[PDB]
């Protein structure tokens, strides 16, 4: 094993879950997680630079972004490495998802905070000035340190 | 990375905020901040293994201790690499926390990124309390806040 991770996610709301990171290769990283209180659609998740929660989750900072690249969907090379996409809550609010990812790395974001947003990430393709920036997806709702 | 920082949280009045910043590799760490709501008088101050607290105290696991020593005070050679001694709680509760430790450190097989910072019941009696418990735990007593240490600006 390259590493594993896992990160519970509160805020200042209803919502709350936990995440968790497997280093399967070098070069692939599962990301598993249940995550419950959010609205029924599509909700952004983003690993944010900072495990910073002084302040709810806005003192977390911008999507980790080593490589100094546009905000993209999963699916775009020209990506943060924070960039995880969306994930669907059901009718109940409860978002049960699973992925791997190749450009995230656990080690590099140990420390680093997981924030789940209120809309739904644009994968920078909203036509709009945030697009490439954070995805225009709102507020974020909950955050959590990926902890070792 | 240079700095970082902790929420300690828990079920019951007791909160507070810790910094962390290392100048120098491998050099001291300056451990300050303040937490409230605590009993007047020594309290433990603890890094265990892991961040993980899905099951709270259970999986954050032991005191981080990598290289299997027994516990023991901040000034002691044998301890955990976790061992950051007492803080102390003022007549209102508020602990005003300054700590400076070179065992711990934020980068190597030392760092303390991404683990569990812990202020306990009872006053950690620096391992020389003569039963068992005191080269474990040494009788700090339960978890009162815990937080994980993140990387901050
Ligand atoms: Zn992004
Ligand atoms: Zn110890």
């Amino acid at each position: 094993n390259l590493g594993a991770a896992v990160a519970i996610l509160g805020g200042p709301g209803t919502v709350q879950g936990v995440v968790r990171f497997l280093q399967l290769t070098p070069e692939r990283c599962l990301i598993e997680g249940t995550i419950d209180g959010l609205e029924p659609g599509l909700h952004g998740l983003h690993v944010h630079q900072y495990g910073d929660l002084t302040n709810n989750c806005n003192s977390c900072g911008n999507h980790f972004n080593p490589d100094g690249a546009s905000h993209g969907g999963p699916q775009d090379s020209d990506r943060h490495r924070g960039d995880l996409g969306n994930v669907r809550a059901d009718a109940d609010g409860r978002a049960i998802f699973r992925m791997e990812d190749e450009q995230l790395k656990v080690w590099d974001v140990i420390g680093r905070s997981l924030i789940i947003d209120e809309g739904e990430d644009d994968l920078g393709r909203g036509g709009h000035p945030l697009s490439k920036i954070t995805g225009n997806s709102g507020e974020r709702l909950a955050c959590g340190i990926i902890a070792r | 990375a240079t700095k970082a920082v902790c929420v300690l949280k828990g079920d019951g009045p007791v909160q507070g905020i810790i910094n962390f910043e290392q100048k120098e590799s491998n050099g001291p760490v300056k451990v300050w901040g303040s937490i409230k709501g605590l009993t007047e008088g020594l309290h433990g101050f603890h890094v265990h293994e892991f961040g993980d607290n899905t099951a709270g105290a259970t999986s954050a696991g032991p005191h981080f201790n990598p290289l299997s020593r027994k516990h023991g005070g901040p000034k002691d050679e044998e301890r955990h690499v976790g061992d950051l001694g007492n803080v102390t709680a003022d007549k209102d509760g508020v602990a005003d926390v300054s700590i400076e430790d070179s065992v711990i450190s934020l980068s190597g097989d030392h760092c303390i990124i991404g683990r569990t910072l812990v202020v306990h019941e009872k006053a950690d009696d620096l391992g020389k309390g003569g039963n068992e418990e005191s080269t474990k735990t040494g009788n700090a007593g339960s978890r009162l806040a815990a937080g994980v240490i993140g990387i901050a600006q």
